């Protein structure tokens, strides 16, 4: 039945494809062309459309389509771009839950993790095939993202950014495909020139490239490797950037058989070179990771955790913590009389003084074709080389030696983290998108304001991970309803790992090693 | 428990 | 390409009373849409990826009567005109092999004596064309035989088709030299 | 960034930079077509972009070219078009001025003769070098203009008389290049 696509595709056109994907193509097009009337992009390239009608998806997509002969074979890297439609329901997966001796089978339906399936991807690599003529062509993943249902398709300036980035990555990917150079510290270690870092306490989410919200505490920024004294570039103008890592740290309440129970637990959001440099590989996202170590390495992030006194709407206010300390009470950080040493000594007596480094990864992020090497190093078929091509990658920023730290086929790179993460926005009382990630621990001991018994109920949803993550799911919803409030969006799912602290020692270690001296601006708290 | 690998390219 | 160890055909004989449209819109008439679909194993699919259909093709036929007095048979012989052979919108070819493939699905719509079924009387109709007690003014009767009304039987019907209907019909087709498969057709 | 910028410029593009040297770009790209349509212009020339977030520049421009090989050297002639902008606040220069007994400073803005310099015109160039693909090619400076801030685009006639003039003044310089007999009183 399958098989008749030997005959159905044979020959000829057909009138087909979703309102989405259809409506998609024209702006897509019409975006293509105004980027090249503008001399923004260059006329190298196509654009396609792929169809749940004419090929094998349940979900159609745009393909940003690159392509170039490297060494003899024809190489096409490709960036797909998922577009849900909300008038068109696809089967749903049958999840059947073995609860000890009841049995029970949950319907639901398939999201891009479960849509990008290997052949789904086999099969937009052949529809390309037949879109270009390059039947015998090697086709480059260059992660597949989704640009979801809700909104107006009318966002011009988004959409033609997306297709911007999704080329960048597209020429990289051929570039390190035909071997082109790697970044490195030898390219920032001037003879006369350092690096310096701070930690911003933003006050301020930043957005993805569809712009929607990605939390973050601390926005980690690393300063333009230069010197003064050196040469001035003509009459110039520019930020002395060079990367930057997004990160928040949540109070994580842990067992233990003497250490306070909560666990700081550092998390990377995001991960981005300063927007005046093009690529985007391995090298560079590597380097960049250092920030976040440096945030309780050299400095303290704890910062961060201090109240927003004076404001009454602080959701995420740490007199909460009392909840969990053996006050049961909400600290009282309303008053003048609560002091900063007030403050240190609540984390003294919960919080534990040892760091713990974790970061988020998403297959369908805007970083996807290097996430991805990140997840698979996680665990799987492909472990080892994922492996092998991360500590290449560290390899590259500082001329070999990393081995000379650890042994990474004992201390594999990333671990899972267990629980994995859902993603999605809710709205403020202005209307304003927010990441669903506040109701996190100080967040929903808040919500239930001390209701301890809903807050662990709620928390063991969060950490129990022998329970199938589709009744986690569930009742993660549920309770979003009752604490954020009904006007809450999800996004696209995303896993949560370990760094292995081998792999940072390693990396912050080789990098200051050969040099590449970095100095802290906040030099005294 | 187990980790799926989708079609990764370039590093592998 | 058909004969899958997994895959199976199976058919449907579909009575519904609405028309079908040709290439630009025009309606055409017919009683009986036979559709053939593709039945598989409940294995893996490759429809695991996608959404499906399972048709495979469909060919509409019209029920005709011929009147052939004697001066004996009941007095009109049916027969199953086609009046549209058309492929599964799957596949864009159409060759002289897959309309003779779809022509199989007119046969069956003879079996038993399902193709009689678009001789019934349906729903409500005050005053309607295709009433089967028209029959009644060829018959003996010489009148319109009350068909319409809550005292029709079942049975009254089935005696209308045994003294006025042969029970065997008569194939038959309208082949369009302009029609989309004309290149077919015209052979 | 510049050591750098030698391989993580060559892979993607961006957005961005002045919305009036964008609007500059494509009122001379409009021009420039209508020219050909009229036959007022052959369509044998090019029009390139020299912008901020790339090039570091002080002032954007737009920059006319033509191209020839004369005599197998490959040459690129180009005329610039700097536009300064009244709401872009540009760097100054700090003037240390000895006023009899005591050192004043008096800040000023680069004007076009001080963003203009020598490496200005190297990155133009450069700029023009890998936008044509000629990269070993000779580029011919043939005096560059200026479109000043204060005024509506609208005027199309000017504008089109600019692009028209650009084109004459760099094959005039191609031809020098090639030897074109010179004006004489013969």
């Amino acid at each position: 039945a399958g098989n008749l696509n030997s005959i159905f595709q044979r020959s000829g056109r057909t009138d087909g494809g979703d309102a989405r994907a259809s409506e998609a193509l024209a702006v897509f097009n019409k975006l293509k062309e105004e980027a090249i009337a503008q001399q923004d992009l260059h006329d190298d390239f196509l654009v396609f459309r792929f169809d749940r009608d004419q090929n094998r998806v349940g979900y159609s997509a745009l393909l940003v389509v690159k392509r170039a002969a490297i060494n003899g074979q024809q190489v096409i890297v490709t960036r797909p771009l998922v577009m849900p439609n909300d008038q068109i329901t696809l089967p749903t997966k049958k999840l059947t839950i073995q609860n000890g001796m009841h049995q029970e089978t949950i319907e639901a339906e398939a999201d891009v993790q479960d849509v990008f399936t290997t052949q789904y991807w086999n099969r937009i690599c052949d529809s390309i095939r037949q879109q270009t003529g390059k039947h015998d062509a090697m086709v480059i993943n260059a992660g597949p993202t989704v640009i979801p249902a809700d909104f107006d398709l009318k966002d011009e300036l988004v959409l033609k950014q997306l297709l911007i980035k999704s080329v960048n990555l597209c020429d990289d990917m051929l570039a390190k495909r035909s071997g082109e150079q790697p970044f490195s510290v030898a390219m920032l270690k001037g003879t006369d020139e350092t690096l310096a870092a701070r930690l911003n306490f933003t006050g301020k989410p930043m957005h993805d490239s569809l712009g929607y919200p990605i939390r973050s505490d601390i926005l980690v920024s690393l300063n333009r490797v230069k010197k003064p004294g050196q040469q001035e570039n003509e009459f110039y103008e520019a930020e002395d950037k060079l990367n930057q890592v997004s990160c928040f740290v949540n109070l994580e309440y842990t067992p233990q058989p003497q250490l306070p129970p909560l666990t700081p637990a550092i998390v990377i959001t995001d991960v981005r070179q300063a927007e005046w440099l093009k690529a985007n590989t391995m090298e560079l996202y590597l380097f960049a990771l250092s920030n976040a170590f440096r945030v309780t390495a050299n400095q303290s992030w704890a910062r961060s955790l201090l109240p927003q006194l004076g404001k009454v709407k602080d959701m995420r206010d740490i007199g909460a913590i009392g909840y969990l300390s053996r006050l049961a009470a909400r600290v009282e950080t309303k008053t003048e009389t609560f002091t900063d040493q007030n403050f240190a000594e609540l984390l003294y007596n919960m919080v534990r003084p040892s760091p713990v480094f974790m970061s988020d990864l998403n297959r369908f992020g805007d970083n996807a074709a290097i996430e991805n090497v990140f997840i698979d190093a996680l665990g799987g078929v492909n472990q080892q080389r994922a492996v092998a091509a991360i500590i290449a990658g560290v390899n590259n920023l500082i001329g070999g030696g990393f081995e000379k730290f650890f042994d990474h086929n004992t201390m594999p790179i990333i671990q899972p983290y267990g629980t994995d993460i859902q993603l999605g926005y809710y709205l403020d009382g202005e209307g304003e998108k927010q990441d669903r990630r506040d109701l996190d621990v100080l967040g929903a001991l808040n919500a239930s304001d001390g209701n301890i018994q809903e807050w662990m109920s709620w928390y063991g949803t969060q950490c129990n991970v022998a329970v199938h993550p589709e009744l986690r799911a569930r009742q993660s919803k549920n309770f979003d309803r009752q604490y954020l409030g009904n006007s809450v969006t999800y996004t696209t799912r995303a896993h949560r790992g370990i760094w292995n602290p081998k792999f940072i020692e390693a990396l912050d270690k080789a990098i200051a090693s050969v040099g590449l001296t970095v100095a802290m601006d906040n030099v005294a708290q | 428990p187990q980790f799926g690998v989708g079609q990764g390219s370039g590093f592998y």
